[PDB]
């Protein structure tokens, strides 16, 4: 950790702007990577300021790793400070405007996910035709009188004192006189670089203020009355403003005195000086003094109050994220629009992986930026950019764009105004097309796509574009019609009927409700106001009609038997969001089916548990669950005392028998865990039923873990190979492990 | 409500608007069921504001055109846009709201509208609202000004009018007709083609729904000596309101719960924990719910139990706190926010703790106040600060003593301390140390001063006495001097004698401005130590050289350590040649019972009490 301020970056930063050195630049970016982290966020003063200056001016060169550093110094800077971007928003914007020219060469041009925050001159300026205004009266001749006296009191503490001649042996000073009696060179002199310092800060040009109340000039507590003073007025605080006018001053003090050094060099006609060093490289001899000064210039600028200084409530007119937004939105639609028109009838396809990887993404948690951002055009931005993803998912993909997809298709529920804009026609004419997967396998889809558009991902990713658990957004027009469309035809097919590859069909929709052999086309008709949806009848009959299928469901086969059961799961979900409290004996039905259903699944053998990826979550139920856990550790323990003795075969074998008994525990657990609140629950009043049975559980638990190794040694693998992870501990309301929260309850008795 | 003046530009709509407008309300007064008269008479039901506009007097209607240009100066001026949208249907275009609804009376009554198909916005009931409050606002001004209805030195008739709130003494009941009037205005305005927005919505952040600080923080502890050192004890704390409550425990030995590592404590309310930083756990409780939390010193671990649910962390970790020192002892602790209720319950009877047997009992749980046969003792934050405390150990604070008044005697005392600060530090503080240090032609004795450099004066320091009790702690203050209390004991018949004044809490003198000379350094003749031989309720302890009429006449028996007022940052200007309001404090433990019943309010106490104080040396000790 530093003290006030570095001067290694920039050391590195002069050092790999030549070539001077030869394989030598491996021997500093590790030095850079461990002095990141050293130093914090608060010693990045001017340094950001010479970034954006040096990207400026040059945004494509051949050095290749400040990429990197720029991505680790980003990545490493989300901090729990979260720092405002400042001065950061030019650089970015910068760079987002200059990343389309470069190619696709190295992975440099891949990790855009730290764009946007997550979210010599010898002659700066000419005066030679710059008339100072005549508005000094006072106050330049008190700083004068200030500026003398301080002298004379300097030159008083040396030991010399005021006369009549002149005389250096007699150190005797005959200047100690009042300024309107002074001479004319000394009094040149001295104004001369206030002087050329107000003809510096009235160049830019800047505001003026002259407030009766900053007054200040005699506030603080010899021959012709002379009796100087010394006024300590280094302890006030000034705004940033003045700091960065002293700071541009200094700046152009030190251009001068460069060039001046650079003349006299010239004239000599040979010589060199190691003194043309830039600021956030000077050392703290000449730091001394820089602070010196600007302390000088604040004194001086702060008397008779001198401060130099230089919209609608909306993202559009001031706000620098929402005209971010509003630009990216901008160039993603020309791009696409470029796209559909060239392509569709090298680097190309390249800045346009850029800008989708940048555009779509910008922030991890993008509901709250997007909550928090704007709320008008986010929603006809957001449409836009779904109806570009699918004309560009109409044709051929080259990459994967699958996470991608789902990534920004998941923000859809977490109201937007769909009325001011329709852009749901695409995704009506999609579903159209679509009206009938078993059915519609054949060439009707344009230019035969075997696995463009007639394949799993189509179905995946409607799970995530058709989702409104939270709120609905739709225009409730067409979409509760395409909704009965799809019940109807999966009430009139009660089998799958798939392609190949296509098995997982039952994860296609996640708005199977309500109003959200049928006659709705006859309704219709009659109708085309009042949508045959509205009326409560019809889905209480619906529901009755169905009840027999799932009460009469039962099968004991392998995989037809599985996705039947899945489709009846999915098509008869519990989000009946419409009044499921209301409806108080329907929910005391769909719950005692959802109880007992996986009881008659389980009461099988099941030596085989890949068939259901993910299983979605009374006195009979808890009786029924108590007895099937009881078997199955009656099984458990069998299976123990049989491989305890009598060695099977190699290890392959074991290793299998261990991998599926740790996923059917797995599979059991899950229920296991969602199940013991409500045993908890019924057992904390008056209830020793519940614990007395799950006495001898929690003792076959303990024994079959008190020694075994082949399961701990193949739990490792399980959990490796099901990357999927549920994590419903923490809700209290490798998907499971051995020891968890629910055998802490059940232990806690 | 007076914010801008409507400017000059939308006359002629206005004009059109306010002509209409005013249409509309005369035919409703002559469909409301009176006739016009003569005479002004209730008897004969007949009102004045029943005459057409041909007729009308040219007062009524330059009062109606006043109020309604200052009604629509206000609706323009709130912040809601108010431009033209859609015409009016008269003259300009026709839309047949006019002829839509017609009423035949005994009279001219042309065909109104009445447009209440469209949705009602919550914009119409916030005008409605704001215009009620401002009619309000003038009927109590009116009153004010005149003074009718009431009387305070006057009394001039009974029966005061509600009217002077504008909200809380005014309720809806009273105020119907207006309500309704606002109501139909509102609906007209909406049916004549206006659009108007809300600001008291999710849209704009108009609305604060906060207001407060890091003040007024109460902090609940108990004995130092009741510190555990082993074992597993248990006590519930029932929340009544959702807030900002830091519960754990503390360690003995102003500032805010869990800053740092003296203290442990956890919260609901943003559902995450405090020991050196924010770190995820837990989660909110609700109305009525305990915490419990566990300490188990075998093994140093931190638990809690909500409701007789252990709280888990994002990490799946049972242990809130581990790997701690044991350190003196823990004891519980509670934090108290802004119009927020707590529950203690240590523990006293087993059928007093409601979450015991579900958790404590088979885990080997005891509660912590279970053995003592005595009540339990608890201690607060004074909020009240006190001047008993000498600054030992600060940030800034590097007191040392030097004794050079031997031979050398530039200024007789000869003492140098460092007290200034070095950054950051500016919380006006009122500094306070401890002194452990008739003649003729006498001028004063104990020439002793502490030192300051008034060559800044960053906020006019100002330098004077100190009574005994100072109870003002406050960022502002020398603007009133408290009150000038004076007492004008005497006869009080034909003449006022003897009449001496008191003085409060306030013997520091302003020192704006002693003369404007400006002298240079910085000794000028400050606060020089000087005190009359003779006590006749004058001191002189002043920092200038000249008598400005501050005499302060007051009873003997004021001195005490001395005390002085100071505000920067950064100077180190003070020198020897501070006010806490963390320490516990304990209320009561005998409090008496009182009974009170109905018509006469009676109150009973009779039960003695009795309590004494301290007699430490120096003859000054009561705490």
């Amino acid at each position: 950790c530093g003290q006030l301020r570095p001067s290694m970056m920039q050391h590195l930063l002069r050092r790999l702007v030549f070539d001077v050195p030869l394989l030598n630049e491996h021997a500093k970016m590790p030095l850079k990577l461990l002095t990141n982290h050293y130093e914090r966020c608060w010693k990045y003063y001017c340094l950001p300021g010479g970034w954006g200056n040096f990207g400026a001016a040059s945004e494509e060169e051949l050095h290749l790793s400040r990429k990197l550093f720029w991505g680790i110094f980003d990545a490493l800077s989300q901090k729990k400070y979260e720092q405002e971007l400042f001065k950061l928003a030019l650089p970015c914007l910068s760079a987002v405007a200059g990343a389309l020219p470069p190619d696709y060469m190295e992975s440099n041009y891949v990790s855009m996910m730290e764009k946007q925050s997550s979210m010599f001159n010898p002659q700066p300026v000419d005066t030679s035709n710059i008339t100072i205004p005549e508005k000094l009266e006072y106050f330049i001749n008190k700083y004068a009188e200030h500026s003398h006296d301080k002298w004379s009191m300097d030159k008083l503490a040396n030991g010399w004192i005021y006369g009549e001649i002149y005389s250096d042996s007699s150190k005797i000073q005959p200047l100690m006189k009042p300024y309107k009696l002074l001479s004319e060179k000394e009094k040149e002199i001295y104004r001369w670089p206030i002087k050329e310092s107000l003809k510096t800060m009235l160049a830019w040009g800047w505001r003026i203020e002259r407030t009766r109340e900053g007054d200040s000039m005699a506030l603080y507590n010899a021959a012709h009355g002379y009796s100087p003073r010394a006024i300590d007025m280094s302890n006030v605080t000034l705004s940033r403003d003045l700091h960065a006018m002293a700071e541009m001053m200094a700046e152009n003090y030190h251009n001068i005195w460069a060039k001046k050094k650079k003349l006299e060099l010239e004239s000599k006609g040979g010589g060199n000086h190691p003194l043309l060093v830039p600021y956030d490289t000077l050392t703290a001899k000449e730091k001394a003094k820089d602070r010196e000064k600007a302390q000088d210039i604040f004194k001086f600028l702060q008397i008779s109050g001198y401060v130099v200084s230089r919209l609608s409530a909306a993202s559009r007119p001031l706000c620098t994220g929402g005209h971010a937004s509003n630009k990216e939105k901008e160039m993603v639609t020309s791009l696409f629009c470029k796209l559909g028109v060239l392509v569709r009838h090298l680097g190309q396809t390249l800045d346009a992986r850029t800008v989708m990887k940048t555009g779509l993404d910008s922030v991890k948690s993008a509901l709250r930026a997007f909550l928090d951002n704007a709320a008008e055009d986010l929603e006809k931005t957001m449409e836009n950019l779904k109806q570009g993803q699918f004309t560009h998912t109409r044709s051929q993909p080259k990459g994967v764009t699958q996470i991608i997809n789902y990534t920004t298709v998941a923000l859809l529920p977490m109201l937007d105004k769909h009325n001011v804009y329709s852009i749901y026609n695409t995704r009506s004419s999609r579903e159209r097309a679509a009206l009938s997967l078993p059915a519609n396998v054949e060439d009707v889809c344009p230019n035969i796509p075997s696995l463009e558009k007639l394949m799993t991902e189509i179905i995946e990713l409607a799970e995530s574009g058709i989702r409104y658990t939270q709120m609905p957004y739709m225009m409730e027009v067409v979409l509760p019609m395409l909704c009965s469309y799809m019940s109807r035809w999966w009430e009139h097919g009660p089998e799958n009927h798939p392609e190949r590859a296509e098995m997982c069909c039952t994860a296609l929709n996640s708005e199977h409700m309500n109003t959200l052999k049928i006659i709705y086309n006859n309704l219709g008709i009659d109708e085309g106001f009042s949508q045959p949806i509205i009326n409560k009848v019809k889905p209480q009959l619906l529901k009755t009609h169905f009840l027999p299928l799932m009460e009469k469901l039962k099968k004991k086969a392998a995989m037809v038997v599985s996705e039947e059961d899945h489709l009846k799961a999915e098509a008869r979900g519990d989000m009946s969001e419409a009044e499921l409290l209301i409806l108080d004996e329907f929910t005391t039905l769909a719950r005692d089916l959802y109880a007992f259903y996986p009881l008659l699944i389980r009461f099988v053998d099941y030596n085989r548990a890949k068939w259901l990826k993910e299983p979605n979550p009374y006195w009979s139920k808890s009786h029924n669950f108590k007895r099937e856990e009881q078997n199955f550790v009656v099984q458990n323990e069998i299976n123990n005392m049989s491989f305890l003795i009598t060695d099977t075969k190699s290890k392959m074998s074991k290793a299998a028998i261990s991998d599926q008994e740790r996923k059917k525990m797995k599979r059991k657990g899950d229920r296991y865990s969602m199940q013991t609140s409500l045993i908890v629950a019924a057992l904390k009043r008056l209830l020793p039923i519940g614990l007395n049975i799950c006495a001898p559980g929690d003792q076959e638990l303990i024994a079959l873990a008190k020694n075994r190794f082949s399961l701990k040694d193949t739990e490792e693998e399980v959990r490796d190979i099901i990357r999927s992870n549920i994590h419903l501990q923490g809700k209290l309301e490798l998907g499971i492990a051995n020891v968890l929260f629910h055998l802490e309850q059940k232990s806690k008795y | 409500t007076s914010q801008i003046v409507l400017p000059p530009h939308l006359e002629r709509i206005r004009e059109r608007l306010a002509e209409n407008i005013h249409e509309l309300w005369v035919m409703n007064k002559i469909e409301l069921g009176w006739q016009y008269g003569p005479v002004r008479d209730d008897n004969k039901r007949q009102h004045p504001c029943l005459v057409e506009f041909c007729k009308l007097p040219e007062q009524e209607r330059n009062y109606n055109l006043q109020m309604s240009l200052e009604t629509l100066k206000t609706l323009l001026a709130l912040g809601c846009h108010v431009g033209i949208a859609d015409e009016h249907a008269e003259e300009k275009v026709k839309k047949m709201k006019l002829p839509k609804n017609y009423q035949l009376t005994s009279g001219y009554k042309p065909a109104p509208m009445d447009l209440s198909f469209i949705k009602l916005t919550p914009s119409q009931e916030a005008m409605v609202d704001k215009l009620a409050e401002n009619a309000h606002n003038v009927w109590a001004r009116d009153r004010i000004r005149q003074g009718w209805t009431y009387g305070i030195q006057q009394d001039v008739k009974n029966r005061r009018n509600p009217r002077l709130v504008p909200y809380t003494l005014l309720d809806d009941r009273t105020k119907k007709s207006n309500k309704d009037s606002l109501r139909e205005a509102v609906r007209t305005l909406l049916g004549y083609g206006y659009h108007l927005e809300a600001p008291d919505q999710d849209h704009a952040s108009r609305a604060e729904v906060c207001s407060g600080t890091g003040e007024r923080f109460r902090i609940f502890r108990a004995e130092k000596t009741y510190a555990v050192k082993a074992g597993r004890w248990y006590f519930e704390f029932e929340a009544v309101t959702a807030g900002d409550m830091r519960v754990g425990w503390s360690r003995p030995g102003d500032l805010e719960l869990g800053s740092d590592d003296r203290a442990f404590a956890f919260d609901g309310f943003k559902a995450q924990r405090w020991h050196q930083g924010n770190e995820h756990y837990g989660r909110s409780w609700q109305a009525g719910d305990v915490v419990g939390c566990m300490v188990d010193m075998n093994e140093h671990t931190m638990m809690f139990t909500l409701n007789g649910e252990i709280l888990l962390d994002d990490s799946g970790s049972e242990l809130a706190f581990k790997d701690f020192d044991v350190g003196d002892g823990f004891i519980p602790v509670c934090s108290l926010g802004v119009a927020q209720v707590g529950r203690m319950n240590f523990g006293k009877d087993v059928s007093t703790l409601k979450y015991f047997t579900i958790c404590g009992l088979q885990e080997g749980y005891e509660p912590f106040a279970v053995n003592t046969n005595r009540d339990i003792t608890m201690w607060l934050s004074k909020r009240l600060p006190q001047f008993l405390q000498v600054p030992s150990n600060h940030e800034h604070i590097e007191v040392t003593r030097i004794d050079g008044t031997i031979d050398s005697s530039p200024c007789l005392k000869v003492t140098q301390k460092s007290f200034g600060s070095q950054n950051n530090n500016t919380d006006i503080m009122f500094y306070r140390l401890s002194m452990p240090i008739e003649y003729l032609m006498q001028t004063s004795t104990y020439y002793y001063s502490v030192r300051i450099f008034p060559g800044q004066e960053p906020a006019n320091v100002w330098v004077g006495w100190i009574t005994s009790d100072f109870h003002q702690y406050d960022t502002g203050f020398d603007l009133d001097r408290v009150r000038t209390v004076t007492v004008t004991l005497g006869d009080e018949k034909g003449k006022v004698h003897e009449s001496i004044k008191r003085s409060n809490c306030y013997m520091v003198c302003a020192g704006e401005s002693m003369s404007p000379g400006q002298g240079r350094n910085n000794s000028n003749g400050l606060e020089i130590g000087c005190v009359v031989d003779a006590a006749s309720g004058l001191l002189t302890f002043i920092a200038n050289g000249k008598e400005l009429s501050t005499y302060y006449q007051v009873e003997p028996s004021t001195k005490l350590f001395p005390a002085v007022f100071a505000q920067a940052t950064s100077p180190n200007v003070f020198q020897f040649e501070v006010l806490w309001s963390r320490m516990p404090n304990q209320f009561l433990k005998v409090d008496v019972s009182r009974i009170s019943e109905r018509q006469g309010w009676l109150v009973q106490c009779l039960d003695p009490l009795q309590f004494m104080s301290l007699h430490i040396p120096e003859e000054n000790r009561s705490v």
